[PDB]
């Protein structure tokens, strides 16, 4: 029909979308990770090397 | 009618076909 000439158009830009938000979360999550597991790791390493 | 993403335009029948 006439409103599928949207349906291949609508989409496309929608998954185009879809794969930026892959790449700019996927990123960021690792933004949350990265950002996180390097500063619980410096008080840990403080204690670590205070007991002594 | 379908079927920056796309062009649009208009000519003239003699060149349609070709």
């Amino acid at each position: 029909s006439q409103k599928n000439g949207i349906a291949t158009l609508l989409q496309a830009e929608k998954e185009a979308h879809e794969i930026v938000s892959k790449a700019r979360k996927y990123r960021q999550d690792k933004l949350k990770q990265a950002k996180t597991d390097a500063a619980k790791e410096i008080d840990s390493y403080k204690i670590q090397k205070d007991k002594e | 009618e379908f079927f920056v993403n796309y062009v649009t335009g208009v000519i003239a029948r003699d060149k349609v076909a070709t």
